């Protein structure tokens, strides 16, 4: 009677009195990791983890990485998802995918040097799966444009990590948080000259990267595939849109093994201005022109 | 395989077994964190049906390159191993799906069930000293207090606790076992902040009544 | 004997960040995952008698925590007080000022707040090292707080 509702009454008094406070900070999801077939981004995505695992999974795999910060020390894990390599797994993936997903919305992408310019090719893939994934969301149009609201904001709010928008800017307005990465990055020198590739052409084709980045709103990432560069800092980042940490590294540019390029690092005349050096790279030259693959 | 990891969830046919869930709780501080943690069980649970998968793809593709010889080796997805049949799964990826479909309402389960046992969160979570500053020395705050801990003991009958959660049985017995026990002892802190309060109302009471009786005594009514 | 206990504690501000450290250090030697403690061939724990008396002792280390969480509000309160005046005096002062008798004033203003500095920002330190173990003891600010 009206003791069991005073005594419920302090009970939620005191579950208010938690929730103010005992929330601590965000944890559970994670980004879309858009792993792609044959990436071999499985032991990756483990040091990522700080783990080393090739096992192939089901296809896809809703990862486990759990993150404690002394500051509260409590155990964050991460719901990565490393996307599969079965264009028929889509609909896994949506599945895999949640309404909460979607207001948890991360993104994730690397990018190996194999065949980069289909990693291109691919991502376009993947980018337009994603879209397909958020027209098969079929979302409150509302809430939508709130939350894309809230994007552009952060996107606007990237101020030097140490309006005026462009054209090819958030392009690809997903709204969402997105990651690419550079993968096989050991593999460069082995391109550059035992491939005899063009390390302009290599620029350039980071170019186009950063202005498939403007489009779509992922910052460049500092990656070693042998001494896994930033993955400290990627994983830093990381918590930085969802934990919220407090993300205090400078970025990187001049190091082409670590080349992390955060949110606002360049903006499109600094991305021109990076394409300066693009002398032979003609601006009109395709990604196919710049592409190397052998039918062997 | 995939009808009997269907069977799972729920000489070709097979039976497959796993292991129960890690049900439990914390103590961190007196914090009940879930001994495994829910993560740590849906991983777990992914190993398992991965596990079962694999049982399954880990058969070698067909070998009969071993004719050809010259270029170098090929031992693809479904080259080496067999790959290639997840795409080509007769009944569709439908199979893998559902499995993925029945993992996530287990683990729905999990949660729910989770919830109900964090509920019990906020009894770690008593700021004694502000309950009796919200309460009062309100006799009737006093009454009420008193029946709330009644109904609140009486919501904790506990006989069994292992609720086994399916195939990932949740060991909920000991999570329960000390639940109950700390249940207990917020009913006893209960009760010993109810009888503290209530003897300082008695020792008022009776305070005052002495006060009037030997006013009473002293100055007669009738003088 | 708590009231003692408190006496002992006193002021100490840093004392009690300190013991709020060994308390939770103390009640991490109590609690287990186990109840017997099995060390040796022949270990045991009562396991029962551990449970009630870590009731108890919750209760000792949460009522000391209310008491550390009384001192540390009173800190912070006279520091925000502190603070009101200092923010109240940075308005009002006229440092760029030919007047003999208010130049001095503010000239001795600046040095005692320069001289009080160094303390201020010791105890704000502090708070934000008391702040972080309270919330680690989950000790939240109540509303008055």
């Amino acid at each position: 009677s009206e003791e069991e509702e005073g005594q419920s009454l302090w009970s939620s008094i005191l579950s208010e009195v938690s929730t103010r406070a005992r929330s601590k900070l965000p944890s559970g999801k994670n980004i879309l990791v858009f792993g792609e077939d044959g990436s071999g981004k499985t032991t990756l995505m483990t040091k990522l983890q700080g783990a080393e695992h090739g096992k192939k999974g089901r296809g896809l795999e809703y990862l486990y990485l759990s993150v404690h910060d002394e500051d509260r020390d409590d155990h964050t894990r991460c719901n990565v998802w490393i996307l599969d390599g079965d264009l028929y797994h889509k609909g896994l993936l949506k599945f895999a995918v949640s309404a909460e997903s979607l207001p948890e919305t991360l993104v994730i992408f690397v990018a190996d040097m194999s065949r980069p310019w289909t990693v291109m090719e691919s991502l376009q893939k993947w980018a337009s799966v994603l879209r397909e994934h958020i027209d098969k969301m079929k979302i409150p149009p509302e809430k939508m444009r709130e939350l894309e609201r809230k994007f552009v904001k952060d996107f606007q709010d990237y101020m030097e990590p140490e309006l005026p928008l462009g054209d090819n800017v958030l392009t690809h307005n997903l709204g969402i948080p997105v990651l690419v990465v550079c993968t096989k990055c050991d593999a460069v020198s082995v391109l550059e000259k035992e491939h005899d590739y063009r390390d302009e052409h290599l620029d350039f084709i980071q170019s186009h990267l950063r202005r498939f980045c403007l489009q779509y709103g992922a910052a460049l990432i500092y990656t070693s595939v042998k001494e896994e560069k930033n993955l400290d800092l990627l994983y830093k980042y990381i918590v930085h849109k969802t934990y919220g940490f407090h993300f205090t590294t400078p970025a990187l540019v001049v190091e082409k093994d670590a080349v992390f390029i955060p949110a606002g690092w360049d903006n499109e005349k600094k991305i021109a201005i990076l394409h300066e050096n693009f002398t032979t790279v003609k601006p009109e030259d395709a990604y196919e022109d710049f592409i190397v693959k052998p039918p062997v | 395989g995939l009808r009997a990891w269907t069977q799972v969830l729920l000489k070709p046919g097979g039976e497959p077994k796993i292991k129960n869930v890690v049900h439990e709780l914390r103590i961190t501080n007196q914090v009940i964190y879930l001994n495994p943690p829910i993560e740590e069980c849906r991983y777990k649970l992914y190993q398992e049906m991965f596990a079962w998968k694999m049982v399954v793809l880990s058969l070698p593709r067909i070998q009969s390159q071993r004719y050809q010889v010259g270029v170098h080796y090929e031992l693809t997805e479904e080259e080496k191993f067999y790959r290639n049949a997840l795409t080509r799964m007769p009944d569709g990826p439908v199979a893998l799906e559902e499995s993925y479909s029945a993992v996530m309402g287990i683990v729905s389960e999990v949660e729910q069930y989770v919830k109900v046992w964090l509920q019990y969160q906020c009894l770690w979570d008593m700021q004694a000293e502000n309950i009796y500053n919200r309460l009062g020395e309100d006799l009737n705050k006093w009454q009420a207090l008193l029946v709330q801990i009644r109904k609140a003991r009486g919501t904790f009958d506990n006989a069994e606790t292992k609720k086994e959660f399916g195939p990932v049985v949740i060991d909920y017995g000991k999570v329960q076992s000390k639940v109950n026990l700390k249940y207990d002892s917020w009913h006893k802190e209960v009760l010993s902040k109810f009888g503290q309060m209530l003897g300082s109302n008695m020792t008022e009471f009776h305070s005052q009544i002495s006060k009037s009786r030997q006013e009473l005594e002293q100055h007669s009514v009738d003088t | 004997q708590a009231e003692n206990i408190y006496n002992r504690l006193g002021e100490d501000l840093n004392k009690w960040q300190a013991l709020l450290v060994q308390i939770r250090k103390a009640r991490g030697t109590f609690d287990n995952a186990e109840t017997k403690k099995e060390f040796g061939p022949v270990v045991i724990d009562y396991g029962k008698v551990q449970s009630k008396v870590n009731l108890k002792y919750d209760s000792w280390h949460k009522e000391v925590l209310s008491k550390f969480g009384q001192m540390l509000g009173s800190n912070m309160t006279e520091f925000h007080s502190q603070i009101s005046k200092s923010r109240q005096e940075l308005e009002q002062h006229s440092v760029d000022t030919a007047s003999t008798s208010d130049a001095v004033t503010f000239i001795t203003y600046v040095q005692s707040l320069k001289r009080k500095i160094k303390q201020f920002e010791k105890q704000v330190e502090l708070y934000r090292n008391g702040q972080r173990l309270l919330e680690k003891q989950r000790f939240q600010f109540p509303p008055s707080w």
